[PDB]
């Protein structure tokens, strides 16, 4: 019954302010950490973002950093991420995956093709 | 698009058919019942001998011999009536990760990281116990290697793989495949045509060996499953989850009777099994200590407790007599 | 690829169903029956028990 | 004199700690090892040099008359049994030595069959220094000869203890200061480790040395009569103290065993 | 009693069986072993000179034994055999420093380890690799650290420098800030029950044996002063 699907995503010209969601359901949201990976063509998956079970703590990449915001919504059980400022090398295939165990701080969450815990996705591009 | 709407329709369907036909609740159902009461298990024989951590355990056929081993890469074959080493069969490969005792005791199998577990022999004819085969053909580590007869071998990998050996050829006779990740455990059932496989993606899978095909699926946890026991009617069976919970199945039903938790507990299970008569679930945890839940109550009847360090294994005798358990400590124990 | 997801999501479907109070029932009348031969339920006498 | 009451309580407490330090190392397999041997051998020692001794003390102390060779025999007893506390506390600190010194080779080289080794040749050498007036080189001042109390006793038998632990630990003191500004306020942990190190050989030192000070004087200064008895007993007692206490310095106050004992209650 | 003269057969039995358990128990104990880990690719098979759960190694150092161990034949995941390593000496960590892209990964990868619940006190030795060939990149310059990491822009090398012939004062930063970032994850939580090694390496490099064997000592020795509480 774990299933995570991710609204928001498309088109937008660089540096166009956007949005993204990531509503779990079946399964206690407030007890995992989550996390947000993407993948470009030609490239295979890698860490971009976390947070915490309360919010309180946050991490992010090097390229990305101060460009988005990621923020928990523990009563609604959807995990937003802001997306500002963009641009034309950062378009990929965007995923939203809870590390297996809860009560804790120790992930490996980014599996080649294999994980488990990941939503099914989304789409992001820049053009002009 | 055109295939993921369909596969969601017929979930939601399956989902609403399992849903239907509900009617009441196991607790709902069985609350009339008087409650087992408190139980008074303490230690009857403790077993030493190990060199490193113990892994997996197994009773034998007779129940008076069980075979375990441990992180050091040995194989012991106990006596619980008459604590005394049977054997002591190291292994090639330091590393193990289960061990099995064929029914007809005459050989016992194990297998580790080295992602083959083999077979070896207790009858020997000249007088010294040697490894008969070697099985290769899994990519990954093997979770459980567990017998069905003098010459069938049933195993689950940790590449998502399950198969079923022919031990005299030593080559896979069917493969089973579907598990979307790692299968940890595997209990094979009393009329031996059905097994069920517990993977880390929260879901177990029931099967036939005969046919070689998935029959069903159960999806009530919210981590990976690490045990899972079949119940001796053949009606259900029950898994250990890492989330903290214990949850029952019936295949009748299709959906989950009832589940074990509480707020008390933080801490993911390790390994489970079931009472002869059925009404205790013997469970266990990673604080060192094993819960033993009423079955058919939801309650716990009063946990067990004296060992150092996390508990490995578990099991229960054929006849229900004893019940040993395993740790990271190198200490075996029984129980009354 | 998906074309065998589909199937079994089919056949797991397509299964009769028993309701969950006769499951029930049926599953708590054998723990009912095997009461008198359960060894952990009530402890053994000592003849019984080997301490084994 | 109040010297007996006092005697029995040194000695019925330290049956206590003792009793409950061996029954702390029944309870637990993870407190049972190479190095724990010598804590239980220690233990057993103390348990042993208390209970036979202290009443023997006393009841030497009460008086002899020059009755024979059982006050020789009792005075030689306590020797044996006082030094052979001496030799595991010796041996202890000989094993923590080897341990901090040469990690990787120390479990190659403390097997069990050599540490009931070391525990043997201990109480061996106890038994063999303290039996050693029945050979012929002959209350307890009354009757022992001074010259072979000062010239093998004291002189040599607790001094290259005392200097031997006291190497020791300053050795280890200077592994934990290459420890700390190596790799690793810092004014303080050294002020940790010094005063662990310094109370501990120096409460040794202070439980041990006043008897076998009076009794040099004594020996060297014959026009000097003699200190008044009340020093001799509280010298005494501070010995027995010592025998009481060792279980409070040795494993009690770690937070490893504290711990378990804790628990119980 | 005749059945007994079974029993003194079971009694010899268990006596051969300890006599062999004896020795077994010595030669285990004395046995230091080390679980080997990185990056595919990224030298790990190259680290040691190697003169002396798949990959296994024997080496004796000045009298002591060692049993290196590289599991490398499973898939990527790693949540559930990685668990079966809680009680080992150390651990060595071996990064192939010139991936820039790569080492984001890598530092995830550590930061998990260090903050897993059963791994929480190991202490892990640490290799960076191909300070030859990063060397050649930063003096080439096309590329850069300020590209990747923003951190790079306002680091000064701390006063514990140390460098050697030839190694500028940039390539001497990039080291030492790569350096600093792996202390700063071992540093954020530690507990003091555990910490890390920095080291630096090529692969035509012999010293490697003498740094793990003194790196372990340090580590032991420690060990058993904190089981002194200090
Ligand atoms: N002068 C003395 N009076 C009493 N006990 C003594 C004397 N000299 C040595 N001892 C004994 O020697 C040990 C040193 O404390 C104790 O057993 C103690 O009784």
């Amino acid at each position: 019954q774990v299933q995570l699907q991710e609204s928001g995503g498309g088109l937008v010209q660089p540096g166009g302010s956007l949005r993204l969601s990531c509503a779990a359901s079946g399964f206690t949201f407030s007890n995992y950490k989550m996390n947000w990976v993407r993948q470009a063509p030609g490239k295979g998956l890698e860490w971009v973002s976390d947070i915490s079970q309360s919010g309180a703590s946050i991490s992010y990449t090097g390229s990305v950093k101060g460009r988005f915001t990621i923020s928990r919504d523990n009563a609604k059980n959807t995990l937003y991420l802001q997306m500002n400022s963009l641009k034309p090398e950062d378009t990929a295939v965007y995923y939203c995956a809870r590390c297996p165990a809860p009560f804790t701080r120790d992930c490996f969450d980014v599996t080649s093709t294999t994980y488990a815990y990941r939503g099914q996705g989304t789409q992001v591009t820049v053009s002009s | 698009d055109q295939l993921r709407q369909e596969a969601e329709q017929l979930k939601n369907q399956i989902r609403d058919a399992r849903k239907a036909c509900a009617d009441a609740t196991l607790s709902q159902i069985t609350n009339n019942i008087d409650p087992v009461g408190r139980i008074q298990m303490r230690t009857r024989r403790t077993l030493r001998g190990h060199l490193a951590k113990i892994y997996a355990m197994h009773w034998g056929t007779d129940s008076r011999l069980l075979v375990s081993a441990s992180q050091d890469g040995k194989l012991i074959i106990w006596d619980s009536y008459t604590t005394n080493k049977v054997h002591a069969i190291p292994l090639r490969s330091s590393w193990v990760m289960t061990c099995a005792y064929a029914p007809s005791g005459n050989y016992v199998a194990c297998g580790g990281l080295d992602n083959i577990c083999s077979i070896y022999n207790l009858k020997t004819r000249e007088g010294n116990v040697r490894v008969s085969r070697e099985l290769a053909g899994h990519t990954g580590y093997l979770s459980c290697c567990r017998f069905l007869d003098d010459n069938q071998i049933v195993t689950s990998s940790g590449d998502t793989t399950c198969a079923l050996w022919d031990i005299e050829t030593g080559q896979q006779t069917t493969t089973f495949t579907g598990h979307t990740g790692d299968v940890m455990s595997l209990s094979l059932a009393p009329d031996t045509r059905l097994f069920v496989s517990g993977a880390c993606d929260a879901s177990a899978k029931l099967w036939d060996v005969r046919e070689g095909m998935c029959r069903q699926t159960f999806t009530g946890h919210e981590s990976d499953i690490n045990a899972i026991c079949f119940f001796p009617n053949g009606n259900a069976f029950a898994t250990g989850s890492d989330d903290a919970t214990c949850r029952l199945f019936d295949l009748r039903a299709d959906q989950e009777l009832m589940t074990y938790s509480h707020d008390n507990i933080i801490c993911g299970i390790t390994s489970v099994s079931f009472s002869k008569s059925g009404r205790l679930l013997l469970a266990g945890y990673d604080d060192f200590n094993c819960n033993v839940w009423d079955a058919l109550k939801a309650d716990r009847a009063g946990v067990l407790a004296g060992h150092d360090n996390r508990v490995s294994c578990l099991g229960v005798t054929d006849d229900g007599m004893a019940v040993a358990t395993g740790s990271w400590d190198s200490f075996l124990k029984i129980w009354n | 690829q998906a074309r065998k997801l589909v199937e079994q999501l089919k056949m797991e479907a397509n299964i009769d169903r028993i309701k969950v109070s006769k499951a029930a029932a049926d599953l708590m009348a054998y723990c009912e029956a095997h009461a008198k031969e359960d060894p952990l339920l009530t402890p053994v006498p000592a003849s019984e028990n080997p301490f084994r | 004199s109040v010297y007996i009451t006092v005697e029995l309580a040194i000695a019925v407490l330290a049956i206590l700690g003792n009793v409950l330090v061996c029954w702390a190392v029944w309870l637990n397999s993870n407190l049972q090892n190479v190095t724990n041997y010598f804590v239980v051998s220690l233990a057993a020692a103390d348990i042993a040099v208390g209970v036979l001794a202290i009443p023997f003390a006393i009841t030497i102390s009460t008086g002899f008359c020059a009755a024979c060779h059982g006050c020789l025999f009792i005075a030689c007893f306590v020797l044996v049994l006082t030094q052979s506390s001496i030799f595991s506390l010796l041996a202890i600190a000989i094993d923590r030595y080897i341990a901090i010194r040469i990690p990787l080779r120390y479990n190659g080289l403390v097997t069990g069959t050599r540490a009931k080794g070391i525990i043997a040749i201990c109480w061996v050498l106890s038994f063999a220094i303290g039996l050693t007036p029945m050979l012929g080189w002959n209350l307890f001042e009354d009757v022992v000869p001074m010259n072979y109390m000062v010239y093998f006793n004291f002189f040599a038998c607790v001094l290259v203890p005392l200097l031997l632990m006291l190497g020791v630990y300053l050795r280890i003191f200077l592994a934990a200061r290459r420890q700390l500004k190596q790799m690793e306020s810092t004014l303080q942990k050294e002020c940790h480790a010094a005063k662990s190190l310094a109370i501990i050989v120096g409460l040794f030192a202070l439980c041990w040395l006043p008897l076998h000070i009076i009794n040099c004087f004594t020996f060297f200064c014959p026009d000097c009569s003699h200190a008044p008895l009340w020093l001799m007993y509280l010298a005494i007692v501070l010995s027995h103290t010592n025998s009481v206490v060792n279980p409070f310095i040795y494993a009690y106050a770690i937070r490893e065993f504290r711990q378990t004992f804790r628990k119980i209650i | 009693e005749d059945q007994r003269n079974e029993e003194k057969a079971q009694r010899e039995a268990n006596k051969k069986i300890e006599k062999q358990l004896q020795k077994d128990k010595q030669v285990y104990r004395a046995t230091h072993r080390l679980l080997l880990l990185g990056a595919d690719n990224s030298g790990k098979s190259t680290i040691v000179k190697q003169m002396r759960g798949i990959f296994e190694t024997k080496f004796q150092v000045d009298k002591v034994n060692f049993h290196m161990f590289d599991v490398g034949g499973q898939r990527d995941e790693r949540r559930k055999w990685i668990q079966c390593f809680n009680d080992v000496t150390a651990i060595i960590f071996v990064v192939d420093s010139s991936d820039y892209n790569r080492l984001q990964e890598a530092l995830n990868l550590f930061k998990s380890i260090w903050n897993n619940r059963w791994l929480r006190t190991i202490s892990v030795i640490l290799f960076l690799n191909k300070q030859d060939l990063l060397a050649e990149k930063v003096l080439a310059g096309k590329s850069k650290i300020e590209d990747y990491f923003p951190e790079f822009a306002r680091y000064t090398t701390p006063e514990d420098a140390t460098p050697e012939p030839g190694e500028d004062p940039r390539v001497t930063r990039a080291k030492y800030f790569i350096r600093d970032e792996f202390l700063r994850i071992s540093t954020a939580s530690g507990d003091g029950r555990h910490y890390c090694y920095p080291h630096f390496t090529c692969a035509v490099d012999t010293e490697n044996a003498r740094r793990i064997f003194n790196d372990c000592r340090d580590i032991i020795q420690r060990m058993h002063l904190r089981q002194y509480e200090l």
